[PDB]
């Protein structure tokens, strides 16, 4: 039903900056929360940085302050800015999205590469 | 190096009615190791005010932990609990079901 | 009835610089009165029960001291299987150990215990006798030959035959209006629907103390364990417990089934069948 | 079997700091507990602190809390303890002890232990004076004789009568310390009155710090 | 009460 | 920090004794007691560990009891390996460590009254600059002597030190010295110097004195 369609990954010097998007189809209220979980190598993925619908935002440990989660509210697009990559960040990044009736939707993954 | 799936249990405190206040428990046990991530979410989003017990494990060595918040039930309102764990490939989210 | 003090202990080695998290709680029966958390503010221990706070500065300058002493212990420990295994310098291990003591109705000594893990694997443990170790490896030998040599047998059955009991017996007294309380169950039975020809019946037991209750299905007087699902007991949040147990029957055929409920403050076992 | 030996004595100025080794022979310095007590000069014994050397965790007394630094180095199995701003109060042997526990308790394994003399005085030779026999000093046919050894740093000094030749009836009294800063003591020993006019008594007095040896005649 | 002695592997 | 009381300070024992030593601490500190013997310019050594249990070697005649705040060191039969000190130390902290104040066992014998002999400073030291004045209290038991210095009748305070041999190995008994030490200019004001000696084995006190300058 939900589809979420990403962007922007690619390759970068660390240092650099890139800038993710994530569309979900539907109407404007089938999603409550987008967000981004990253992959770590032991078959898991941890949190990255999610927002709501009202602009609750919530950070990883590893992302505070070097991350920014933005949601265009018109519609259920959500951007996430990253700035200061590191070579640690390098991992396969999944956005995800929350229904009202709490069912999670995620979509293929997008490879982030810092060099 | 032994890794234990989380067992997730979604229940309240006292029988529900709705619009009489209550907790919302999300009772997670028998994992290893003890680094976990539990979250309650309320249509969609995540509960800010949650509060949790302390680490124990049982006679097996799994860990416990039990996370609580105050709620009123009112129908049209969705809860659920959400856990990541290093034995998940996705985060397991686990519905509020009345009669469980 | 009997009763017991358990203690649990938990150190996890974190990669980076910061010391390892330990964590340790305390237990009468099922109740739990204090808390030591390295990653709180005050590090200190902190009362969990109402009855716990007649102690005095003393006791809780002695419990934190303790506490960090035991914490020290386990970061050593952690680094010494760590050489020992050769594991690299960026994973996260454990270290768990559960010890207490139980005492009977007159507050006699019953039985101690000291258990150890690493990695959630067994490996040492103090036997029945107090007076042994059983090791479930080669560094557990190692330790155990160390400890047989260095009398660390003889210190654990001082403390639990000592120490664990006389606090045991001195918090019961404090707190008897609550640890000496038993809940029975509030029991009631659901009926859940799967398809035409079969249902779930679902006997459940709300609000008891202490958490050991034994949820049993019968069919026509005979026990049967074949279609019964049990989960775990967990807790109400508010000192009681919570259990159920389930029977996947045929539709028609509910008037065959019965519960029976055992726990120890009930008088005589209950027996529900579904109206 | 774990041993444990200390460094030799030290002779320290006030306001200075010491520093006292501790090494351990036939194990590990890191196997265990150590603790540090000190002793004063006829007093009793008293915790300064102690260390877990596998994690260099150390505990002090409030005492001691900010003067007392314990230290402990596996690679060469020594367990060191600096005492800085030291005072005449200071003075005492200090004692490095094991158990073989992660935690102090009951203390097995001692070293043998360090003297550290805090003193302002600088190191001097005694000075021997006779205390002559009289007839005041003579009792029912026996006559009390002896050497005064004063003015004198550091601790100690051997006093023994004809090279060892009378040993029987000799009392050498621990030193006292004076308000000068300096020692002093007596060595005295009694002898038949007839004996008096026949036999020579010579007192051998030896300052090992200050390299002297001094006979002098009763 | 809490056991004031520690042992070491 | 818990205080420990030892009681008695100080036991006077024949050989064959059962000594009896108390060590009464300021809180419950259960069974972690440890029991330490010690000789002059010797460590301690432990005996008891637990508050009960006897080291490896340590013979059977010791023997320690009680638990909370009263505990006790027993020594059945005394032998003389075991006139010594003995300190408790209490360990129920696990960062805490406290002694005792100590007891110190020694010899018990007859009375012996002292032999007082005094002795006039000597030539040399009165070339030096200053004037000693030994008094000697020699073989006596037990340890309780009382020393006054009186200078032509006129008795002194603050000017001399005494020092007491441990008891001796043949006859247990104690020597005592008493130095007064004064300037030449004050040694020289005064004629008759004193030494007062105030003992148990005394039926009076007895005081040997000297007239300055008469051979």
């Amino acid at each position: 039903e939900v589809k979420l369609v990403e962007s922007g990954g690619g390759l970068v010097q660390p240092g650099g900056s890139l800038r993710l998007s994530c569309a979900a189809s539907g109407s404007i209220f089938s999603i409550n929360t987008m967000g981004w979980y990253r992959q770590t190598p032991g078959k898991q993925r941890d949190l990255v940085a999610d927002i709501s619908s009202g602009g609750s935002t919530k950070y990883g440990d590893s992302v505070k302050g070097r991350f920014t989660i933005s949601r265009d509210n018109t519609k259920n697009t959500v951007y996430l800015q990253m700035n200061s990559l590191k070579p640690e960040d390098t991992a396969v990044y999944y956005c995800y999205g929350l229904s009202y009736s709490n069912d999670d939707y995620w979509g293929q993954g997008t490879q982030v590469t810092v060099s | 190096m032994i890794q234990r799936t989380p067992k997730i249990q979604v229940y309240s405190r006292h029988p529900a009615e709705n619009g009489k206040s209550n907790f919302l428990n999300c009772y997670v046990s028998g994992f290893h190791p003890s680094d976990i991530e539990v979250d309650l979410l309320k249509n969609g989003e995540r509960i800010e005010k949650v509060e949790h017990s302390d680490l124990s494990f049982s006679k097996d060595w799994s860990f416990y932990l039990l996370y609580y918040t105050e709620f009123t039930p009112t129908e049209k309102d969705e809860y659920a609990c959400r856990v990541n764990h290093v034995t998940l490939s996705q985060p397991k989210i686990v519905k509020w079901d009345r009669d469980m | 009835g009997s009763h017991s003090m358990r203690y649990f202990f938990t150190s996890v080695s974190r990669p980076g610089r910061g010391e390892p998290r330990f964590i340790a709680v305390g237990y009468v029966d099922d109740t739990q009165f204090v808390r030591f958390d390295s990653d709180a503010a005050s590090q200190k221990m902190e009362p969990r029960a109402p009855w716990i706070e007649q102690e005095g500065p003393e006791y809780w300058d002695q419990e934190t001291r303790n506490m960090k002493a035991h914490s020290q212990t386990d970061r050593a420990n952690l680094g010494t299987l760590r050489g020992y295994y050769n594991q690299s310098e960026d994973g996260s291990h454990t270290i768990q150990i559960m010890y207490g003591c139980d005492v009977g109705p007159d507050g006699r000594f019953l039985r101690g215990y000291r258990q150890d893990a690493y990695d959630g694997k067994d490996y040492i443990a103090l036997n029945e006798d107090l007076r042994s170790w059983t090791a479930a490896d080669m560094a557990a030998q190692i330790t155990k030959r160390k400890w047989e040599a260095v009398h660390a047998a003889e210190q654990r059955r001082v403390y639990l035959e000592g120490r664990c009991v006389d606090g045991l017996r001195r918090y019961l007294e404090n707190g008897k209006e609550t640890l000496q309380r038993t809940d029975p169950p509030k029991t009631h039975m659901t009926h859940h629907p799967i398809s035409d020809h079969e249902a779930t019946l679902r006997c459940w037991a709300l609000g008891f103390y202490p958490a050991e209750i034994t949820l049993t299905w019968q069919r026509d007087g005979e026990d049967q364990t074949q279609d019964t699902e049990l989960v775990e007991t967990r807790p109400a949040g508010d000192g009681t417990f919570q259990k159920w147990a389930a029977v996947v029957v045929p539709s028609g055929e509910e008037q065959r089934y019965t519960c029976h409920v055992q726990h120890e403050g009930l008088p005589k076992p209950l027996t529900l069948r579904w109206p | 079997q774990v041993q444990l030996v200390q460094s030799g004595a030290e002779v320290k100025k006030p306001g200075s700091s010491v520093k006292v080794s501790c090494k351990a022979s036939g194990g590990s310095i890191a196997d265990g507990y150590i603790s540090w007590v000190r002793q004063a000069p006829g007093q009793g014994l008293e915790w300064m602190g102690g260390i877990l050397p596998r994690v260099q965790y150390t505990n002090y007394a409030q005492k001691f809390q900010g003067r007392v630094t314990i230290t402990a180095d596996e690679s060469t199995s020594t367990a060191y303890m600096e005492l800085s701003s030291l005072r005449s109060e200071d003075t005492a042997v200090y004692y490095c002890a094991r158990s073989p526990t992660a935690t102090a308790a009951a203390l097995k394994i001692w070293g043998q232990g360090t003297m550290v003399t805090v003193s302002s005085a600088s190191t001097k030779g005694p000075s021997v004076f006779p205390l002559a026999p009289s007839s005041k000093s003579t009792s029912g046919g026996t006559a009390a004789l002896g050497c005064l050894v004063k003015d004198y740093f550091p601790e100690p000094v051997t006093v023994s009568w004809n090279s060892g030749a009378l040993t029987s009836g000799v009392h050498t009294f621990p030193a006292v310390l004076q308000s000068s800063g300096l020692y002093s003591l007596s060595s005295v020993v009694t002898v038949p009155s007839s004996s008096l006019g026949t036999q020579t008594y010579i007192c051998n007095v030896n300052h090992k710090p200050s390299n002297t040896k001094v006979d002098k005649k009763v | 009460e809490v056991d004031p002695i520690g042992h070491l592997y | 920090d818990i205080q420990m009381t030892q009681s008695p300070s100080t036991l006077s024992a024949s050989v064959g004794d059962r000594v009896t030593i108390t060590c009464r601490a300021s809180r419950d500190i259960g069974r972690y007691l440890a029991w330490y013997q010690q000789k002059p310019g010797k460590a301690p050594k432990l005996l008891i560990y637990l508050s009960s249990s006897l080291e490896s070697g340590v013979p059977s005649r010791f023997s320690g009891s009680g638990s909370g705040t009263e505990f006790t060191l027993t020594i059945s039969s005394l032998q003389p390996d075991d006139f010594a000190t003995y300190y408790c130390q209490q360990y129920s902290i696990a960062n805490q460590l406290t002694f005792g104040g100590g007891t110190k066992v020694e010899i018990k014998r007859t009375v012996a009254a002292p032999s007082v002999f005094i002795f006039p400073p000597s030539d040399e030291q009165l070339k030096s600059g200053t004037a000693s004045v030994v008094c000697l209290l020699n073989n006596f038991y037990p340890r309780e002597a009382k020393v006054q210095w009186k200078v032509d009748n006129a008795l002194q305070s603050g000017n001399s030190q005494e020092s007491v041999t441990e008891q001796d190995s043949k006859d247990s008994t104690y020597s005592l010295s008493s130095t007064l030490t004064l300037s030449k200019a004050d040694y020289e004001k005064h004629k008759v110097y004193a030494c007062e000696v105030t003992h148990q084995g005394l039926s009076s006190p007895v005081t040997k004195s000297f007239n300055r300058g008469e051979c």
